[PDB]
């Protein structure tokens, strides 16, 4: 979000409209790995084992 | 008429051996570990919309 407003506040304007895309997939992106993600050795029960 | 036979002790007989022998125990299968390929794959994604 920080690279996003201070490319607004210099005046690029370039994520104006489909431009923001961009940064909208990899929010989403970067969600999926931190939240759900995959297990270590702790969570012997994986989906394939079990 | 007949020419004369006298059987002596017999010659020594070639000695058998007995064996005794136990198998080798088969291998075991390598147990199904599995690797989270998909996550990775986001991963070079992230990076590469960066």
């Amino acid at each position: 979000g920080g690279m996003v407003a201070m490319v607004f506040a210099s005046g690029s304007h370039v994520f104006g409209g489909i431009g923001s895309i961009f940064p909208l997939f990899m929010m989403v992106g970067i969600m999926m790995m931190m939240f759900r993600g995959m297990g270590g050795g702790q969570q012997q029960m994986s989906r394939p084992k079990l | 008429m007949k020419r004369g036979f006298a059987r002596p002790t017999p010659e020594k007989p070639p000695v058998i051996k007995p064996e005794n022998i136990v198998l080798s125990t088969p291998l075991s299968i390598p147990p199904p570990e599995g690797k989270p390929w998909w996550l990775i794959v986001v991963g070079v994604v992230v990076v590469g919309l960066l």
